[PDB]
């Protein structure tokens, strides 16, 4: 069944589940050519694969050379990220993988469906849910390793930090999916609030800024009035 | 030209024979039908005044034993049987058409509808779907259901018809994933074709007894199998000149046939789109989208 509000506490239980985006796997810029005609130039890409129960983010960097000499590349897309995905969990231990696989957009349903039939106790779900997860090439040391990817490469990290010393995984994903919905909606605004302040840095081995508690109340805080407020300058309200 | 004699009709009934039907009225004189033409399967099928509730019927040809109807007070239904003594048989038949208490298959000369919608189906193709093996003819009725919807509850009333299935590995080579599942030419020239049905013409049985099936009694697992054969044909790349052709000419006849009134539940309507609009094969059915177009544009 689909994944909505309604159940949205199951993805913090204790089985094993993976989000899979694949927004960001086929990515173009569109130009004009000498004869002023349309073209597009690919650029890396990447799966975003998260586990939003341990923040365990398998990000597979998807390299501009596997599009080249094919057609239909948005339909390919779809496929490729299915092979991806199904080499990954064949390439985890048994009791590492997931019993369900959440797509973020329903056209990979059966793309995945189809490459995890040797998988026929892994439930392939759709979900209601608009998540933010496109937004994840607007974390800057994400963007970076796809950018700088000469090759395929698998490259993992954790999406939330250290937070789990101290937090909940749901509100882990609360925070995350606040963040991420903000880097969406106003990126630039988002990133102004994110480092306004010089003292707070990122570790070397994190993603996000090393707030206190209180701190990321403060940052939570601004994050939502952005977010009202774009709707606002979005629907004049 | 053969003969279905009846013992006799002690229920009202309305009965069909192959694409014509009849009614019979309670305890009416009738003993059956003849001038049945040689060399097609046929299907004798029954719908009573009373219980319109289950259509059923049996498939036979007359080649293969003198084939008889007879009322089962106790299981309330007309029962195909064989009469095994041939002299019996012949008298009796005689007799009937002597008192002239018989209907006429009433096939026009001009007409190849029967020959058109059974070219391709066997009587053996038949029992092999439908397992009952003491008989030579076969009894289908509005609600058996298909292995294939089993595995999804009786085994020995089931339609033993062949499993399709797109998403599954029969269907889709390892390593092939996105080029089996978006062209199936695999699986309909080698799994199929080659390996399971072993050449066109057991595949367009299968197909036209689905349908006839579907259409007669309203079975819904023989629809699903029909428009599945249908599918697995349309979205393969690489079809066979020959069956191409053929299965407009199959097809533009079981359209033709429909009852007008039950195109709403018996054509789906996006295998249909998809075939006729979207698929490899979308412009090798000229005859199948024409009669289509004219008769059921709002399907579309
Ligand atoms: N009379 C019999 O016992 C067999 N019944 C029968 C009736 C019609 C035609 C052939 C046979």
């Amino acid at each position: 069944g689909a994944m909505n509000s309604s159940n949205y506490a199951e993805l913090f239980n204790n089985d094993i589940k993976l989000f899979v985006d694949d927004t960001n796997v086929y990515r173009v810029t569109v130009h004009k050519t000498f004869e002023g005609n349309v073209a597009t130039k690919a650029i890396n890409g990447c799966i975003f694969t998260l586990n939003p129960k341990t923040g365990h983010l398998f990000l597979k960097i998807i390299h501009t050379s596997v599009w080249a000499g094919q057609k239909r590349l948005s339909q390919l897309a779809k496929w490729k990220t299915a092979e991806e995905v199904s080499a990954l969990v064949r390439s985890l231990p048994k009791e590492e993988q997931p019993k369900q696989i959440i797509v973020t957009r329903k056209a990979m349903l059966d793309p995945l469906e189809v490459h995890m039939l040797d998988f026929p106790n892994i439930a392939i779900r759709p979900t209601e849910l608009r998540l933010p997860f496109s937004a994840a090439m607007s974390i800057d040391k994400l963007s970076d390793v796809v950018m700088k990817a000469t090759e395929p490469q698998m490259v993992l990290f954790n999406i939330y930090d250290d937070w789990l010393d101290r937090i909940s995984s749901y509100t882990a994903f609360s925070r995350l999916t606040l963040l991420l919905r903000a880097l969406k909606t106003n990126e630039e605004s988002a990133k102004m609030i994110l480092l306004s302040d010089p003292t707070i840095t990122i570790k070397s081995y994190h993603l996000w800024p090393s707030f206190t508690d209180e701190q990321w109340i403060t940052i939570e805080s601004q994050m939502r009035d952005l977010i009202l407020t774009e709707y606002g300058r979005k629907y004049n309200v | 030209m053969n003969t279905v004699p009846f013992t006799s009709a002690p229920i009202e009934v309305t009965i069909g024979i192959d694409q014509y039907s009849f009614n019979v009225k309670e305890n009416q004189p009738f003993h059956g039908i003849k001038d049945i033409p040689i060399g097609h399967v046929h299907v004798i099928h029954f719908q009573h005044a009373d219980n319109s509730s289950m259509r059923y019927g049996y498939w036979f040809d007359c080649r293969m034993g003198n084939f008889y109807i007879q009322y089962d007070p106790k299981d309330g239904l007309y029962k195909m049987m064989e009469e095994r003594d041939g002299a019996k048989f012949e008298n009796i038949v005689h007799n009937f058409k002597e008192r002239q208490m018989m209907v006429s298959y009433p096939k026009i000369d001009e007409d190849d509808t029967w020959y058109n919608l059974t070219e391709f189906v066997q009587m053996d193709k038949i029992r092999k779907i439908v397992r009952k093996d003491e008989n030579q003819f076969s009894y289908v009725d509005s609600s058996m259901t298909t292995v294939q919807e089993n595995e999804l509850s009786d085994p020995a009333h089931s339609l033993n018809y062949t499993v399709i299935n797109f998403k599954s590995r029969e269907a889709i080579r390892p390593g092939h994933e996105m080029e089996d599942f978006l062209d199936k030419s695999y699986y309909l020239n080698t799994v199929m074709l080659q390996g399971i049905f072993k050449n066109s013409s057991n595949y367009f049985g299968e197909l036209q007894f689905a349908f006839l099936n579907a259409m007669f009694f309203g079975n819904y697992g023989s629809s699903l199998q029909w428009h599945a054969m249908i599918e697995l044909i349309c979205s393969s790349a690489t079809v066979p000149k020959h069956m191409l052709d053929k299965l407009d000419e199959i097809l533009y006849y079981q359209i033709k046939t429909l009852p007008e009134q039950y195109s709403d539940i018996l054509l789906n309507e996006r295998v249909w789109n998809i075939c006729l609009y979207s698929s490899f094969q979308k412009n090798s059915l000229h005859n199948t989208e024409k009669i289509m177009e004219n008769k059921y544009p709002e399907l579309l």
